[PDB]
């Protein structure tokens, strides 16, 4: 039972994305370690808007297929879903492999689901520090 | 893979920047340099490049933002300041300040220069058969406004009103007249007209 | 007396599909490693329904048999039936022998009966870890 | 089956993809590659496969989606913008912005190229005998619309708007009069017409 | 819960920028030990205000993606942050590898991440007495 | 919280500068002793009120970095701060190198945060008895 309407109050202007349960700050310092300042500022904050909404999406579908059930397009929420999905087909177009060169996941899927915390990852991977550090 | 060594520091893991079709990179200088063209570039310096394909940033190169082509429609074309003195894509010189339009019969699609500034896009004007329009400071041979002067056109004619220029009133229909209706209209400059055979 | 109105609430705005007491999150896992990223984010999505529409549609028919009653099509849910059966033998054509290559059955009443756990599963397949994560 | 090795590690099982008829299959590269095909593809182009049956993935192609062709019926065409420059099925250069229309007379079936853009499937517009219409801004022999101007069309033709035509009203009933009857209506412009043989 | 009216009390009247809680007198002795009086009056003021509008922006920016979501540009500071960019993206250009020469960080992120104090420093680096200097 | 209504009270009739907290009579002599009467009486004033209200500007920066926020130029005292402005702008270029050779600072930044106390100052520098002479 998260809290729907705030989920609805963090709506961004555009069309984009404590309630989400990750370690932010630590997952700022990852992605500064790997790398991600040779983008411009303009190419970091896209990216992390990106990184974002995908989390956001992975987080409600998570919660869909516990109830049971780029296709994401209830009728409280469906204009932002919509607009959420018209915003990330367009700017997924611009990354490709971003989420291997930034040590994430293969596709969304692996990336979105390893960052969200809701199964294991192996040991010979470097995302130790990302759902372990939070923990103290 | 890469072996390590003592007297050589790993600084940071950079990225390479990706350019689909019709975009270009903006990207400054961070030292005297010379760039993967082969051309000297002084600190601040900014640039475009216009490759396709993964881009890798050199270590001087801080990477601004990506530029995006304007499409060319036949309806519209591309009001542009010059920043500095340079030359465009055409081959023309260009003086600081100067502005110009960018129409479909240049090209297709045209990519913001950092030397230039998008002022907006204009659209055409175009009028009927029925239809004319007078054109505040019109554009001479010189390339230069006519300040204070006015041009009447008239005809299906479609154009763009270049910088400077501007409709008085808009675009604004013909009288037409039968025999039964007239029109009483003042001279304001000694002036001729040859209608008929006569003047 | 599983909640019925309960599932009519769950009925997607394009017709497919904790009630259905399932470890979600294990076979979210279980679907991963066995590479379902290889099919885009828009593949994954259309397969993940699939999936998760043919599990309702077996849990439901195994309440009907209980009770003694691709052929789904009470009055109080006809119309949904209707449309997942519409939706299910359109999708289907897209993804043949995608449960054994998923390795969750030979067809998809073996498939959708060995995840829905009324029926036990011979030890040499790789189904142990889908139907037993959830009892810890 | 597979037999490991301590120095090379599985990554992943990947798995093929279907594509029945009229289907092709969208994929992007992930590094400068070489494709099925034999062509040299950057980081981040995407194209097409139109092979039936499956089709498994390489390890740089990223599959995007399944893209299903359209039907051309006879009262119906599809209207395309290019995205940039390119050559279509039928063989024509294309420049970035056009648009243009795709019939029967081309393909029975069309599948929508990554260089192109679904803008609309445009109905035909059929005039009866009793019917006529008047065309917004028609196209002329070079391609383009004359602006401003418009074109009569009477009789029975079935034909589509090309990009930019429109009708002024829509299907027009043509007047039909009996000698009890009779239209009074004034030109606009100097005009000549031979309805008998005198002028 | 930072106060953000007093967050809006504090905008210039030109569009720039002990709630932000850092060490401010230990910055300008840093700042000047770097060198900082080699620009003239004017530019030094111009930098100084460049970095507060920075560390400002990642302080918010760290407050937002704590919540989940020169691209900054909730309506009740959307002109303070709209001026805030619109000054920024003209003023950065004037000084270009400011940060790596007065030795705050790679680009902008790096260094007002590292001086926001929300991500460790390494111990090569001569940013260890404007973070541990205030815990006196 | 310093007085403000009372540093409004303190602008000169022309736009130049026990609230300041600095030792005045030390100061005097400190600049005594530097050999500030080869200047005229006119020129030494002129000097001590360029002094006086740098000072008094490198006090009110200090607060308004302290809050987060030659170019100085809150709504209740803009005019001062502007006329200021317009004085010590026109003041400075009869005085070039003044703070070397009176033996403040290297610029104006320089010498009157030395002055102001809030920097410590080298050892080699003669700037220790005027912020620790008030200290008996």
């Amino acid at each position: 039972a998260v809290p729907w309407t705030e989920l609805l109050s963090l709506q961004t202007e555009d069309g984009f994305w404590l309630i989400l349960n990750l370690n932010t700050n630590g997952l700022h310092s990852f992605l500064k370690q790997k790398g991600i300042q040779s983008l411009g500022v303009k190419g970091r904050e896209c990216l992390l808007d990106l990184i974002a909404t995908m989390l956001v999406l992975q987080f409600i579908r998570t919660r869909l297929e516990k109830e049971g059930i780029m296709k994401m397009d209830i009728p409280w929420a469906f204009e932002a879903i919509k607009q959420a999905s018209e915003w990330v087909r367009r700017t997924e177009g611009q990354y490709p492999s971003i989420c291997p060169r930034l040590e994430l996941g293969n596709d969304w899927d692996s990336a979105t689901k390893q960052l969200l915390g809701l199964q294991p990852i192996s040991t010979v991977s470097p995302l130790h520090r990302v759902l372990h550090y939070s923990q103290g | 893979t890469y072996i390590p060594r003592k007297e050589v520091e790993v600084v940071e893991i950079i990225q390479a920047t990706i350019i689909r079709q019709n975009q270009a990179l903006r990207l400054r200088a961070r030292k005297e340099c010379w760039d993967r063209d082969g051309k000297e570039r002084v600190t601040g310096e900014e640039w475009l490049v216009t490759t396709v394909g993964a881009y890798l940033p050199a270590v001087f190169e801080e990477v601004l933002d990506l530029v995006d082509a304007v499409i060319l429609t036949e309806k519209t074309a591309l009001h542009l300041r010059a920043r500095r003195n340079f030359r465009d894509f055409r081959g023309v010189s260009r003086r600081t300040g100067e502005e110009w339009l960018v129409t479909v019969q240049d090209t297709e699609a045209h990519v913001p220069d950092v030397h230039e500034e998008v002022l907006g896009v204009v659209p055409i004007t175009t009028l009927g058969p029925h239809n004319y329009c007078v054109i505040l400071d019109p554009v001479g041979p010189d390339g230069k406004n006519q300040l204070g002067q006015k041009r009447v056109v008239k005809g299906e004619k479609s154009f763009f009103l270049q910088p400077g220029e501007q409709l008085e009133q808009g675009i604004q229909d013909v009288y037409v007249l039968s025999e039964q209706q007239g029109l009483l209209l003042r001279a304001l400059q000694p002036l001729e007209e040859g209608e008929d055979e006569e003047k």
